[PDB]
């Protein structure tokens, strides 16, 4: 777990992280990307594509057999890709590509993660949380290795790592995370970012575009509009709080969605409960929603609110 | 060579059963003295299929309904696996 | 040179690998033409010690050489700090891993002491045989020269020309245009004008060699022995 | 004109370009070394096949 | 660029493959007379899936009750003869729990995740849902416009309608070549309630339906519910045992419009219970998959091959360099489909259209080919061994939590008879000869007919008959 | 030309060109007499001394091979004034 | 559009008078082709009336057959001389870097030696009958099938009409290949262009239009080399040539010194100087594929710069080739002469044309 996100950039650097996010994949100081990936994909190792979880830290992730993963090996690929970066120019042109080609798929193929980035881009305004998790057009252009060096100086330390197991006993991590010699051969510092907190808008409001226009209608949906009725709900830090929202959550999505589930039930609705550092977000995802359908979701969270001991163990 | 594990026939509505498997077979040419040949019908076993089929004997004599294991093409045969002891 | 210093501290050798150049084989194989019958096969050659001797790079002694300054490098970084600036030198500052000098850039100022008679004449060889092309005269540097062609491209010569910083690629672009204009009318710069030796550079072999290093990377670690 | 170790630059040692007479001597020493051998053994092996193979007698009488 | 790349001169370190061999509580099983079958898998938690699977699918339709499979899957949630629509979902929701549908080309499972203390309510709802529902012609005129709907949602999944113009061309004129939801002239009006009964009578029997129990059960309370709801199930006619002829050929839709194009290329393999199945396997994992993330990295002789030609300066003598401006794959993946009597075992490529009338796609489809005649010619152990221990990963990881596992398990009792204990099949995977894989690769690959589904602009994706001229080598 | 190899080599090699400015003088206001004497006597000059320094090893050759000539051709004419042929 | 003919195509400013010889090779194809048409009509091809039909029909009926010869003659002899130039310009400049025309430009040379040879066995005189007979003796080393061989060569036991027939078939056809081959060498050569005095990566700005300013180079020095050309056709319209030619032949007589033309010598003194005929039969063959550069073909290879140890051996290449053709030809009466020849021809057949790369390079 790499300490880099969205909630770490300016209007300036806006989907920098993005480029991070492969940059630190492609070809290293002392390991390139055919090296690496190719050492753990022969050795029975599934190499997942690095992912942005809480948009504030990057998760490069390994699945395999226990025993092959507690090797010494594997995780000095990682240490190695962490701490000695090269940042080559033709690596950036391929991110650059890449980014791209994530932005459009995920507008054209995932338009309700691509409502999440509006939702969360206009509901914490100005603050750290209502920052781009795709990277914009200018910046498409703007972003290099110089800046990527710049970032990596900046974020650099060992305090913005973290290493995290599910089924490997702890010993062996960490006989297996120490016996680096890059890891000795790296600038010892620790180095910690923070960020600050965030409020909420997001709005009875609205981004533009006719996908009919844009994309061809045969093999995705350009005749659909997208609204996110979302509310403010508490984040992790408080646990008692945390789990009263989790069955919230629950009872919301459970009287809305079908019960009896068929195999080739479309994608029409969804109640998301996105909850981050001491705030959150709790609402509503719909395909040509209506004011009766968004009130009577007021009217069902509000019924939530007067439920008694007993009738809270069903959703419980 | 990796062949099937010797298996059972057994035929329903006449209710008869007998074991069957894979017999491997070359042609007949001098031996050697410091080899003795490996189990061969059952590979890679303790050749404990020998005292399953002597275990189950009892059982499928005496009338099994075995209604639950797989048929053999269109015909009244079904297959029961020797790799453990039939109880049923 | 002004590589000796740290040459020295890793117990090589201070003298340029100009020298110690040699030969090992009796036939060239492959049989390349065009090329008369015998000189096909290889038996007689004639060189004039100008050549780019790139398959040479291949050897141990070249990459423990390499790694021995990359391993200084890293450890001034894990000192001060600075790993991004080291990491970020130009192949013709005397502490990058890929340094490379052209004989005459310490021909003048070498000691010849610790050389053989064959030596000192390489010297001698080296600097006259520079001044007989008339290239600096011409405004040009070496590399320069280096140029790739239309049909049978050096691969690597291309890519060594792309990572090139964009101003020295326009300024290698603009003393050739300059060299074109000139040799038009056979003209040469001002006297004054000429390059000295120590002037004229070897600023892309490092990217040559870097170039070259990074295409042979696949091939001692194959995936399989049949895959492509 | 690249740099010392330490990042200055030092002052070029002086040089006078070679002359024509060092340039045509260079030329003349590298020609010889590159096919002096070769041309006398070649004259030595065109002697021998000449002298048996095609019968030349190269003396008189 | 003026950083090095220390790659290409460092000593690297090799990982090697080990694997983890957790002994898993054996799956039990049993048999009322009447045949249904019963299988569970215990252990320790607190949840639990209880779900029925049941051995037919649309593979036995024949254009005039095409979709009738799917047409009585959703007419059973539609109220039974005790309990209505609103009780069976007001008890779903009283146990806090969803029940899940699935249909297939050859299975269709209805299951339940719920808490160890419903597992009885969840058995009773599954048997009077599957036996006692009632299916009316008025709620059967009532979902017609839910089902036209889902058609046409589910004709804008770009994949799943390339597998099915795959299974269209590969298998014409039996019910395994069919869409699963059918015709939409006979989802409006050919489907009937004298269709759904036929199907359910002939179809609903003893002797192809099992009750799995997955996570915290107990097969003797299992086994006692079985016998107490599904025990009067008749011993129907035998599944159908007919001849499917493999036809190759190709189906390809033009859409010059689409900003990739699919190319599925497929070779008739036997079986699923045949004894090549676990060389086929074996095989799917030796081809590999590659994604674009990857770069240059690709792990397999047959993806390497086919993207070095994006990176290759292709410098030639007599010819001038043609490097690709930047690699247009998407994705290469190697898939096979088996059914008891059939297989589909082929490559799933993703890539730009590109230039029109350009050479990306030929050459893509030329080293493709290429690399399939080479591995039905010689394989090597290396990436022998690196293919069954994929083999081994792949398999365990599909067995990640309780619904997935139990899905595993009807699945291989509705097709083999009984769970293979993954020791044995691990048993059977260490057994397998290089030589036997090269006779598998050669039997099924050189110079047989291919099925080709393409999506997308097919103005530069080869046709049939070059495709059919690359399965064979003048060398051979 | 634009479909040619060495278009293409000049694309791929060579950046976007930019801050170059030539000027041409029309051939009507350019005397062709102008730099004449300079340019024969600056080439003249070069031709000499390059063909001086790539002329010498044939020329040493060549005056191998004609002592060998002379000392066959003399050889050859004592052969036949003696009727030893 | 004047302005679009101008811009289609365009070549370096480096192109000094030495880069007028193709055109001059393509001036004297020209004659070639237009004076051997004339001259095939007034020719028949036999044992009874070849000789005569040329010395007694072709130059003493027509106003000016005697003129069609010459012309004919003494352009094949400048067409070689031209070619040679061509070629020592092209190896002096490094143009091997140019594989396409290279290799286009060496089938041509073959194939206008073997155009030469044809043409010359037409005067059935005492010449052309003894060179052809040297040349089957020559084919009837081959091991097996040989004598098989020449006598479907020559359709007979001798020389004789329908040996002449199938000479002057053979003779009109090549030279229209040989058009196609030159079509084929500018082709290629517009695909990659010329290299100059210097080789330079140019941009448009830096390049200038073919036309017309090249085109009226290519008058002028072809007007100086037709000068240089007329002065050999009307006062020394015998000087390449051997005299022997004009005796009718005479199969029962053989002429005191055998001699081909002086743009075949080097390729007879590679016979002369080895004394083996099948090995110098395999020689030849070497010879004439090592000039080509066909091999290696999938393994990496490309071209470096030329220096001036390079110029100067290829001008000692020139004055060996020189050398060997005069002593092949002085060999038949002295033969101490033996010793210059072979150290001559030896020194011909180790030529370094392309600076091997592969010359470094380490051991396992
Ligand atoms: C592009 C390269 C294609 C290719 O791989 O060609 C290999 C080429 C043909 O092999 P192929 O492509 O597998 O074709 C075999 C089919 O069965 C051929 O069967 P077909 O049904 O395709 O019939 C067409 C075939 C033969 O049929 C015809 O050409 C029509 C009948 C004759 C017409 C003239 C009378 O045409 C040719 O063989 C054309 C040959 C010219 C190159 C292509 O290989 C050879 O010719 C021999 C290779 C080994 C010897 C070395 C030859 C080169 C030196
Ligand atoms: C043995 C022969 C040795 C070579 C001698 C020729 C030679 O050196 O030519 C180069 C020498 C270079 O031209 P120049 O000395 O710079 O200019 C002379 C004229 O001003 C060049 O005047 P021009 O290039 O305008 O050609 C005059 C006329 C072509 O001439 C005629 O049309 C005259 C006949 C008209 C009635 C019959 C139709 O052009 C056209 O018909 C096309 C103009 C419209 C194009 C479409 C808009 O002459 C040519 O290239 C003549 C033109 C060749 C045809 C392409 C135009
Ligand atoms: C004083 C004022 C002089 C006039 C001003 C002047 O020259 O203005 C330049 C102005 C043009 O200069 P440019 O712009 O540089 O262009 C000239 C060339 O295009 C380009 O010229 P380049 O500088 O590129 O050089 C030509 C180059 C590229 O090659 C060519 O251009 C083709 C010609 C190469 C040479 C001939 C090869 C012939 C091969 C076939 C022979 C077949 C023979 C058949 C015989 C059959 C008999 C039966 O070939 C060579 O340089 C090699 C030839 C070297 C000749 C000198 C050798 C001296 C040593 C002799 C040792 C002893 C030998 C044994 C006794 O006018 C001239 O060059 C006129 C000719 C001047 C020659 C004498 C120069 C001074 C000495
Ligand atoms: C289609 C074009 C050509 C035709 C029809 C042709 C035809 C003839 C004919 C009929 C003769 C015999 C008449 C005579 O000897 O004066 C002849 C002689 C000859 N041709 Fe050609 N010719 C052609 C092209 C060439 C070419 C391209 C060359 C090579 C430069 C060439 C070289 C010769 C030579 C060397 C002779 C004998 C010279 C001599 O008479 O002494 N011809 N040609
Ligand atoms: C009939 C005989 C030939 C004709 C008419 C001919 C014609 C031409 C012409 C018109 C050109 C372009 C103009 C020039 O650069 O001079 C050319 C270039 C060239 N030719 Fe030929 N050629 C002939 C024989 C040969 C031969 C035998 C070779 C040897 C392989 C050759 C190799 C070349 C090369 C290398 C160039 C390009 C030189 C450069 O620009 O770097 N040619 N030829």
């Amino acid at each position: 777990l790499y300490k880099d996100g969205p909630v770490y950039e300016n209007i300036f650097n806006a989907g920098i992280s993005s480029f991070m996010k492969h940059a630190l994949t492609k070809d290293g100081l002392t390991s390139s990307e055919y090296i690496t990936k190719t050492f753990l994909q022969k050795a029975g190792i599934i190499v997942h594509e690095p992912t942005v979880v809480n948009k504030s830290a990057i998760a490069f992730t390994v699945e395999g057999f226990r025993d092959t993963l507690a090797q010494p090996a594997v995780a000095d690929k990682f240490w190695q890709s962490l701490l000695f970066p090269r940042f080559s120019p033709e690596n950036v042109k391929e991110v650059k590509r890449l980014v791209e080609l994530e932005s459009k798929e995920t507008k054209r193929d995932s338009p309700f993660a691509y409502l999440q980035d509006i939702l969360h881009k206009t509901a914490f305004k100005g603050s750290p949380l209502g920052h781009t998790s795709f990277v914009p057009a200018y910046n498409l252009g703007y972003i290099d290795s110089n800046k990527l060096f710049d970032r990596w100086d900046a974020h650099y330390g060992f305090g913005n790592i973290a290493v995290i197991a599910t089924n490997i006993e702890h010993e062996a991590v960490l006989a297996a995370i120490t016996d680096s010699a890059w890891v000795a051969r790296a600038h010892n510092k620790v180095g910690g970012v923070a960020a600050p907190a965030s409020k909420y808008s997001g709005g009875e409001g609205y981004d533009v575009v006719h996908r009919a226009k844009e994309f061809d209608d045969q093999f995705t949906d350009v005749y659909s509009t997208y609204t996110a009725y979302a509310f403010k709900a508490p984040g992790r830090s408080n646990l008692k709080e945390h789990a009263a929202s989790l069955v919230i959550a629950q009872a919301l999505s459970n009287a809305v969605s079908p019960v009896l589930n068929t195999s080739f039930a479309p994608k029409r609705l969804e109640v998301f409960y996105q909850a981050y550092d001491t705030v959150g977000l709790i609402g509503l995802s719909s395909v040509q929603a209506s004011n009766a359908q968004l009130k009577a979701f007021k009217a069902a969270l509000s019924k939530i609110g007067t439920l008694s001991e007993a009738d809270l163990a069903v959703h419980k | 060579m990796n062949h099937e594990r010797p298996w059972v026939f057994l035929n329903k509505v006449t209710g008869k059963w007998g074991a069957c498997g894979w017999q491997p077979f070359w042609k007949a040419t001098s031996q050697s003295l410091n080899y003795i040949p490996d189990n061969f019908i059952a590979l890679r076993t303790n050749g404990s299929w020998v005292r399953n089929l002597w275990q189950s004997s009892k059982v499928l004599d005496r009338g099994l309904n075995a209604s639950g294991y797989p048929t053999v093409g269109t015909t009244d045969w079904v297959r029961i696996p020797l790799d453990a002891p039939l109880e049923a | 040179m002004n590589d000796a210093p740290i040459l020295a501290k890793l117990g090589l050798s201070k003298v340029n690998t100009y020298y110690f150049q040699r030969r090992k084989h009796i036939f060239a194989l492959p049989i390349t033409i065009p090329n008369f019958p015998l000189a096909a096969l290889g038996i007689f050659r004639s060189t004039d010690m100008f050549e780019e001797r790139t398959l040479e790079r291949y050897s141990r002694d070249e990459r423990e050489k390499t790694l021995g300054k990359a391993a200084l490098l890293l450890k001034e970084a894990k000192e001060k700090g600075n790993y991004s600036e080291l990491v970020r030198l130009d192949p013709t500052d005397p502490r990058h891993p890929y340094y490379f000098e052209h004989p005459w850039q310490s021909a003048l100022k070498m000691d010849t002491v610790s050389l053989t008679p064959y030596q000192q004449y390489l010297r001698w060889h080296c600097l006259t045989y520079r001044a007989m092309h008339e290239w600096d005269r011409q405004g040009l540097l070496y590399d320069d020269l280096m140029q790739p062609k239309a049909l049978a491209t050096d691969p690597f010569l291309e890519e060594a020309i792309l990572r090139l910083p964009y101003n020295q690629r326009v300024e290698r672009e603009r003393r050739l245009s300059r060299a074109y204009d000139l040799a038009l009318r056979r003209e040469y710069l001002p006297d004054e004008d000429c390059i000295h030796p120590e002037d004229d550079v070897a600023y892309l072999h490092p990217y040559y060699h870097m170039v070259v290093d990074e295409h042979r990377e696949q091939h001692e670690n194959p995936v399989d022995v049949y895959s492509r | 004109a690249t740099t010392a170790v330490s990042g200055e630059l030092l002052t070029k040692t002086p040089y006078t370009r070679p002359g024509y007479a060092a340039q045509w001597t260079c030329l003349v020493v590298l020609f010889l070394k590159n096919q002096l051998l070769m041309r006398l053994f070649f004259a030595f092996v065109a002697y021998v096949v000449a002298m048996k193979v095609f019968g030349a007698r190269f003396h008189v009488d | 660029m003026t950083t090095p790349s220390l790659s290409s001169i460092l000593r690297h370190t090799r990982p090697i493959f080990k694997e983890t061999l957790r002994a898993a509580r054996p799956t039990l099983q049993n048999a009322l007379p009447n045949g249904f079958r019963i299988a569970s898998e215990s252990k320790d938690g607190d949840t639990c899936t209880v779900g029925v699977w049941i051995d037919a699918g649309s593979r036995w339709e024949t254009e005039k009750n095409n979709g009738v499979a799917h047409f009585l899957e959703h007419m059973n949630f539609k109220g039974t003869g005790k309990r209505s629509r609103q009780d069976i979902e007001f008890g779903m929701e009283k146990m806090g729990a969803h029940l899940n549908a699935y249909t297939s080309r050859e299975h269709t499972c209805y299951y339940v995740k719920c808490f160890k203390k419903d597992v009885p309510e969840a058995v009773d709802i599954l048997a009077d849902i599957l036996l006692n529902s009632k299916r009316t012609e008025q709620d059967l005129d009532a979902e017609r416009q839910t089902i036209v709907q889902e058609k046409e949602d589910v004709e804008a999944r770009i994949d799943e309608v390339l597998m099915d113009h795959l299974h269209s061309a590969a298998f014409e004129g039996s019910g395994l070549g069919l869409s699963i939801l059918g015709p939409l002239e006979n989802i409006q009006k050919s489907i009937t309630k004298g269709m759904i009964d036929d199907f359910v009578k002939t179809h609903y029997t003893g002797p192809r339906m099992a009750l799995v129990g997955s996570g915290a059960v107990d097969h003797g309370q299992l086994c006692d519910l079985a016998s107490k709801y599904f025990g009067a199930l008749p011993t129907g006619q035998p599944k159908p045992s007919g001849f499917t002829r493999f036809l190759g050929g190709d189906k390809r839709e033009t859409n010059q419009l689409n900003p990739l194009t699919h190319v599925a290329v497929a070779f008739q393999t036997p079986g699923i219970s045949h004894p090549d199945a676990i060389k086929i396997k074996v095989l799917e994992q030796l081809l590999g998959s590659y994604s674009r993330d990857k770069g240059e990295a690709a792990y397999s002789c047959f993806a390497r091959a086919i993207v070095m030609d994006f990176y290759d300066p292709k410098v030639g003598q007599f010819f001038r360099p043609n490097k690709a401006g930047h690699n247009p794959i998407h994705s290469l993946n190697a898939f096979w489909a088996p059914y008891s009597d059939v297989g589909l075992l082929g490559f799933y490529a993703i890539a730009e259209p590109g230039k029109s009338y350009g050479h990306e796609w030929e050459n893509i489809l030329h080293y493709a080919m290429r690399e399939l005649i080479r591995v039905s010619r010689n394989i090597s152990e290396e990436e022998f061994e690196r293919a069954k221990n994929q083999l081994k990963l792949q398999t365990m990881l599909q067995l990640d939590g309780t619904t997935n596992i139990a899905d595993d398990i009807g699945r291989q009792v509705l097709s083999f008879g009984a769970r293979v204990p993954l020791a044995s099949f691990f048993e059977q995977l260490d057994a397998i000869s290089r030589e036997d894989l090269i006779r598998v690769a050669h039997e099924y690959f050189y110079d047989k007919d291919p099925v080709v589904a393409v999506i997308g602009d097919t103005d530069n994706v080869p046709e049939y008959d070059a495709l059919r001229a690359v399965t064979y080598s003048v060398d051979l | 030309e634009g479909h040619s190899a060495y278009v293409a080599l000049e694309q791929r090699v060579n950046t976007r060109q930019k801050g170059i400015i030539q000027r041409h003088l029309s051939p009507y206001d350019v005397d062709i007499r102008g730099n004449g004497f300079r340019q024969i006597y600056r080439l003249g000059m070069q031709k000499i001394r390059y063909f001086g320094l790539i002329g010498t090893p044939c020329l040493l050759v060549a005056g191998a091979y004609r002592g060998i000539w002379v000392f066959c051709e003399r050889l050859e004419d004592e052969r036949y004034w003696s009727n030893a042929l | 559009n004047k302005i679009s003919l101008y811009r289609s195509y365009s070549t370096t400013i480096l192109l000094s008078p030495a880069y007028s010889l193709g055109f001059c090779a393509s001036i004297f194809i020209v004659i070639q082709i237009i004076s051997g048409y004339i001259l095939a009509s007034n020719y028949i091809a036999s044992t009874n009336e070849s000789f005569n039909i040329i010395h007694n029909v072709i130059m003493r009926e027509l106003d000016t057959g005697w003129l069609i010869r010459f012309n004919h003659i003494n352009g094949c002899a400048f067409l070689f001389i031209v070619i040679y130039m061509h070629i020592y310009r092209s190896l002096y400049h490094n143009s091997i870097t140019k594989t396409s025309v290279w290799i286009v430009g060496i089938i041509m040379y073959i194939l206008i030696c073997g155009i030469a040879f044809t043409g010359y066995s037409l005067v059935y005189g005492q010449m052309s009958l003894w060179a052809i007979v040297v040349i089957c003796s020559l084919v009837t080393a081959i091991p097996f099938i040989g004598n098989k061989l020449l006598i479907l060569i020559w359709g007979g036991n001798i020389v004789s009409s329908v040996t002449l027939q199938r000479i002057f078939c053979i003779h009109y056809l090549l030279p229209l290949l040989l058009i196609l081959f030159i079509i084929i060498h500018l082709y290629n050569l517009h695909n990659v262009n010329s290299t100059g005095d210097n080789y330079f990566i140019n941009n448009r700005y830096d390049r200038i239009n073919f036309y017309p300013l090249l085109l009226i180079r290519d008058v002028f020095i072809g007007s100086n080399i037709l000068i240089i050309y007329n002065i050999f056709v009307y006062y020394y319209s015998d000087l390449f040539g051997h005299p022997d030619n004009y005796v009718p032949a005479n199969p029962l007589v053989t002429p005191s010194e055998i001699m081909p033309e002086f743009y075949l010598l080097p390729f007879y003194a590679l016979i002369r100087a080895i004394p083996h005929k099948v090995l110098g039969i395999i020689i030849m063959v070497l010879f004439l594929l090592s000039l080509t550069n066909l091999y290696p073909i999938y393994f990496i290879r490309f071209y470096n710069n030329i220096n001036i140890l390079q110029r100067s051996l290829l001008l000692l290449l020139l004055l060996d080739l020189v050398i060997a053709s005069k002593l092949c030809l002085l060999i038949n009466h002295y033969e101490s002469f033996y010793l210059l020849l072979i150290l001559s021809i030896l020194c011909v057949l180790s030529h370094h044309i392309y600076n091997t790369s592969f010359n470094f390079s380490n051991s396992i």
